């Protein structure tokens, strides 16, 4: 049971050392029914031209390297056709298979959090004003100090939303442990308050990767160890036809 | 109740209830029935007080402010919102989503800085979009259609039941996202906080002397329903209109990992 | 214009200028909206907090009998710009009217919203669209009829419309005693 | 109940519910306490 | 609840929804189902707040005046009519006629301009016709038939019930006809109200010193029909016995037609 | 279904492009029932001598003109038999065929709107003053503009009752579009307070004709263009008989 | 109900009746969605 | 029979006078059979998104004015999400309602043949050469005379894929009489070789409009007569995802 596949929309994603994949709250994501709907407008389900896997820039996992955060679903804007599908209508639904994965040897060690935090509202570095939508949204690198600015406070400790880091347990989550798993697969249901959200304006989770035990190895290993991010949405619909937005 | 503990005996095999993997994302489900011996107990333990229902429901002050009688000093203004006062903000910024409708209480004391007749107050609601007076004899004040409560002194505090008006299924603690669809203005959950304004103010004309008056609401939430939880919150409470934070201690220090009293 | 009877008439003529400009345009937002704030509409959606539901709006043409044409009215919901050409505006829920013996034609605007209610006041979180009329083809007149017409305008609810949360209005602004 | 509205009502404190199932384990392919997790 | 929206498909047919006339005095009953395709949405949302009895009932202050105690100042009066105060009139005048029976509260506010012992008031009602006081003495106050509230001061505001007392089956807001036979005399819904006058007074005989009472009359129509929907008022009130004005824009103006923000 | 036809008590009303005929509120007029009826008095039901079609004076409908009103029943006085039994007798009902109507050509453009409303309580040119009964009741006149004075404040935008003339479309109405119809025929049952009252005293409700679009045309097309209402009470009941009343 | 009197009663809001036929097609001659107007 | 309606994603056609819609070589278009098909790969089919009215560019119709062609499904490109759904699939299909509209007065009068050719296999100016792209793709306009050059002969009478122009007749087709209708609406459905094409490099049928009676009217009518062209693809699917092409 550590052999896996995800195949979605002609993009299949294979793993050999893997835990099983989590559902996020123990719900998998669905189309949007009847009674639960808000706009009365046929909504757009194009299921295999943007319900598969797409494969974000991958980044260098170092020794003193602090995390790393994406905010979907608008990291995948101008990513295939489920960007164009986002600047062309003003709802959406998706349910994001994200596949974090980082492979290693049997002689590195190190372990890394994957957690998804829906509304991973951010903290500003200067606690007196309000930062650009730049520093939100190559991901944003956590920060092993304290920073100063008109920037988002990038510290690990307090994961940015002000927490404490070892309790990003609660949400769903899982471990790359690298003499166990080189992957990580995480299910997200559409959680929000609403049925259907815009998906500029509105950031549903961000995926927070912290190296909590960092990454170890002596001389001869291959230092470049990179974390490559494959989040597939599901299930996703559309509504509000209209020209394309400029962003 | 909660679960009662199995008798166990020593054990000798393959099966192995321990040895887990925290790496799957799996808390394990182990008791101490598990791991060592254990006797029968029955356990007449139950969790009611920590259900969502008790452990918001209780009413928790949300707004203090002065207004004075005999400008706009004479008169009280909240814009509705629970993160004034920090104890009640840390429960409610401990779930994401939760749908709940309040009943509201105030506490209504007013001080002398000659004597004071008997004061009544009037607290109106205007939800948002209404007309908001500038002035005591506003004309807003008379409430064709805005909800309000009339109250004088020395009697019990004015408690009426208020329904979840919001727009969403859920209230939002927490809103990662921008008020402007081109990703500008305001950030946070202030966007989503439409309540509209509180306004109090002695309805008594004037006054021989300077009366300042003093208004604490205490919301309790009931009928609760809340959805995705969230770790508590660490650092302090810089403001009110955002999450915004200076950097803290995770924990409480020791002089070394050994150390202990 | 507004204190008058040209407030309601919308000038529709017979040209070879602006016609790729818009005829109008408006906020599609009932409550706040400078156009529609006042109609029947408007005037009972502001003692109301919430609103749900879609509202639709009926074009009469007060043209003359002979004279003929095709209007595009178009509705394209937030999240980008107003539409600048009849391009961007055909992208929206919109309808091409024939302009013939039934001279009415209704753009239900079809809900297309995030949450079940809307506010009256205007919020960035939940604002409608845009409502915008272009020249489909033109209108054509014969040599002896005026050639400068004009739309006159409706605006009503659908029978799945809904107020929600009762407020004072604004309008009245009493200053003291009568 | 003495009010028609249903948010003017008592809280309904008495009812206990609970899923931990959802947080704990919310993993797809069950897991077992006696068995090995892979 | 309202009418859920049945899903549609790509049409190409003879049928016309769009198409109208409005000419016809007829307001189109197209939904969204008829112009474009529609998914199927169940609506749990009502009407309920919007009905007659929702909207107009809730008290709306209707009158305010000073009555002094230690003259003709030395009492109110108010001859009854809805026409005192604007945002109650707005919703009154939005109906031609109208049928409800009403319960009046009154909040009664006693200010200093020596203490004052405990202040009791007396709203006495006389209907049409009856004898009026001059005096606070007048021996009119005795109620033999007339009603009448005494209240002291620091208890509950005086909540009192009164039936549909209006001689025709309904109340008119408007009447678009004159006084004498002639057409000539009072015009305007002025001639139709005949409701009682309305006397308030301190029952203490006297006091060491001014003190000077204000009463709060809030109607709140309850059991209410009405018929004739007219529109709402546009220009402000100027007057209380005619609906008389000054010309106002009809509404907010634009730079284009084309301009929007 | 645009031909129609009307006949009342000796007079019919042909026309041929018209909208279908407007019941006041769904409600078509009748005659006062027994459970309903106040006077214990028999009434006068001439039924053929007064409920037939009277034809008022025409107006001219110009470029600039802003519109009039008529204030009925006391409008019909002296014209026939229906004005004779209003001065001999103290009560009243009717319903009120009113069949208003305005021919063109197909190179005429204009739309009026024919509104019934009823309480039209007008209001006053000086606020602080009060009007004759002569300025109330050759229809009077809107003006595009405001008047000083003891008169109505016959403005347009204000429709002389103080609201917005665009929402006078509340009120039981139809358009005369001179593209579509030439002719506006609307019912209106007795709508009042009260059993029955008096028609002197007591105008029940006006007729308001508001050009939206003026009238247009070119050269040679006639300029001559007048509005005809042809009224015509309907199950007209009267109670009380006494002397004749001068007025 | 702790009066006699109806005028001294709770305000019957529950109840909800509509007609918007009477108002929004007061015509006599019915018109059908589908059909043109004329 | 005149009036008609048609509906298509959130975008409905209004014509009251037309003839009947005329269905090209008597099939409706559908989407792809399970027998027919060639591409074991799960087809795009956002039957909302991109099968709704797209208005084209119009065009002046002048008393000399030849005639005019679009080439289509490329047409179509860059406008909505039926033309990024070209550009990301490789296979396309679709069934294109074709509504072409041109309004006048009774006072105007001229005879349009609006054609839908498959295959309109143009032919060159100089009969030894090749042209460009941009030739054959604001309409390309037909010559009453012989051009000459690296072009497309765009002569009428050889309505360019040199055949009798009044010989177009036997493709699907209507007329716009000035007199009769002011729209013509073609529906055609997919007409290939091949079960799936691409849409790019493939012509499938192209648009031409004729006037074989010219536009005539005397002073004072309106001299600026366009033609609108509302063109909607029906039973769109895709199939083949790739990386967008740059064209
Ligand atoms: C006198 C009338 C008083 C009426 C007061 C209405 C109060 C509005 C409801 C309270 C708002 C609750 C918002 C909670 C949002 C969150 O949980 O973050
Ligand atoms: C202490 C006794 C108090 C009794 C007060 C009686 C009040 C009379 C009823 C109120 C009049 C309502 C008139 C409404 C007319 C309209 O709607 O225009
Ligand atoms: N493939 C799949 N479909 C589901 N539908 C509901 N739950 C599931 C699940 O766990 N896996
Ligand atoms: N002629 C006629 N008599 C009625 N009696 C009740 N309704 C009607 C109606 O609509 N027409
Ligand atoms: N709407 C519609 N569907 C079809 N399916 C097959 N033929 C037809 C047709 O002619 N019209």
């Amino acid at each position: 049971d550590r052999v896996r596949s995800m195949t979605l929309g002609n993009s299949t994603i294979t793993t050999q050392e893997s835990a099983n994949v989590v559902v996020g709250y123990g719900e998998w994501p669905s189309y949007l029914s009847d009674r639960e709907a808000t706009a009365e407008d046929q909504p757009t389900q194009p299921d295999v031209a943007t319900c598969r896997f797409y494969t974000l820039e991958s980044v260098q996992w170092e020794k003193t390297s602090p995390g790393w955060w994406w905010k979907f679903p608008e990291a995948l804007k101008n990513m295939g056709l489920f960007g164009q599908n986002m600047h062309y209508h003003y709802l959406g639904r998706a349910g994001y298979t994200i596949h974090v994965q980082c492979n290693a040897s049997k002689f590195h060690q190190g372990c890394l959090l994957v957690v998804c935090v829906p509304e991973a509202e951010m903290g500003c570095a200067d606690t007196d004003t309000t930062f650009p939508a730049t520093e939100l949204t190559t991901p944003h690198v956590f920060t092993s100090d304290s920073i100063t600015g008109k920037k988002v406070q990038a510290a690990v400790c307090n994961a940015g939303m002000g927490v404490g880091v070892g309790n990003l347990t609660i949400f769903p989550h899982q471990w790359i442990n690298l003499r166990t798993n080189n992957s990580a697969t995480i299910v997200i249901p559409y959680i929000n308050s609403v049925p259907m959200d815009n998906m500029f304006r509105h950031y549903n989770f961000t995926l927070m990767i912290i190296p909590f035990a960092p990454l170890n190895f002596t001389d001869g290993a291959t230092a470049y160890v990179p974390i490559t991010v494959t989040i597939a949405p599901m299930y996703a619909e559309y509504n509000g036809l209209r020209l394309a937005s400029t962003q | 109740t909660v679960a009662n503990t199995q008798p166990s005996g020593p054990s000798n095999s393959t099966e192995i209830p321990a040895l887990t993997a925290v790496e799957t994302g799996h808390t394990s489900q182990v008791d101490p029935s598990d791991t060592i011996q254990t006797r029968h107990v029955v356990n007449f333990h139950s969790r009611s007080e920590s259900t969502i229902e008790n452990f918001m429901g209780r009413a928790a002050c949300v707004f203090m402010d002065q207004y004075k009688i005999n400008s706009t000093d004479r008169f009280a203004v909240w814009t509705i919102n629970i993160r004034e006062m920090a104890q009640l903000r840390r429960k409610c910024e401990m779930f994401t989503y939760m749908r709940f409708d309040i009943e509201m209480t105030m506490v209504i004391t007013s001080c002398q800085d000659q004597d004071m007749p008997v004061l009544t107050h009037q607290i109106m609601y205007v939800p948002p979009g209404g007309p908001i007076p500038a002035k005591v004899d506003g004309y807003e004040w008379q409430t064709s259609t805005n909800p309000s409560v009339f109250w004088t002194e020395g009697n019990a505090p004015p408690r009426i039941s208020i329904p979840f008006i919001s727009v969403g299924n859920a209230y939002s603690s927490f809103y990662d996202g921008w008020s402007h669809f081109t990703q500008d203005g305001t950030y946070g959950y202030t966007t989503l906080n439409a309540m509209g304004k509180l306004y109090i103010r002695h309805v008594n004309r004037s006054s021989p002397h300077q009366i300042t008056s003093t208004i604490r609401v205490y919301f309790k939430p009931k009928h609760i329903k809340a959805w995705v939880p969230r770790p508590p919150r660490l650092c302090p409470y810089i403001n009110k209109r955002d999450v915004n934070f200076v950097v803290t201690e995770i924990t409480d220090s020791r002089t070394s990992i050994t150390d202990t009293p | 214009k507004t204190k008058s009877m040209d407030a309601y008439q919308i000038p529709v003529g017979t040209g070879n200028t602006d016609k790729t400009k818009p005829i109008f345009s408006f906020q599609m937002d009932p409550g706040y909206s400078s156009v529609l704030k006042r109609t029947l509409l408007g005037e009972m959606l502001n003692y109301y907090a919430h609103w749900s539901g879609s509202v639709k709006l009926t074009f009469l043409f007060c043209g003359s009998a002979m004279a003929t044409g095709k209007l595009l009215i178009s509705y394209s919901p937030p999240g980008a710009s107003v539409p600048t050409s009849r391009k961007d505006a055909m992208l929206g829920t919109h309808i091409v009217w024939d302009i013939g013996l039934q001279s009415s034609c209704v753009l239900c605007v079809p809900w297309i919203s995030q949450s079940h209610y809307r506010m009256v006041q205007q919020d960035p979180y939940t604002s409608a669209g845009y409502i915008t009329c272009w020249y489909q083809t033109n209108i054509v007149v014969p040599p002896g009829a005026p050639t400068s017409c004009d739309v006159l305008c409706f605006a009503s609810a659908c029978n799945d419309f809904s107020v929600r949360l009762l407020r004072d209005t604004p309008f009245m602004a009493q200053p003291g005693k009568l | 109940n003495f009010y028609k509205d249903a948010a003017s009502s008592a809280s309904n404190r008495q009812d206990i519910q609970q899923d931990p199932g959802k947080f704990t384990d919310p993993v797809k392919d069950l897991m077992i306490k006696t068995l090995p997790a892979l």
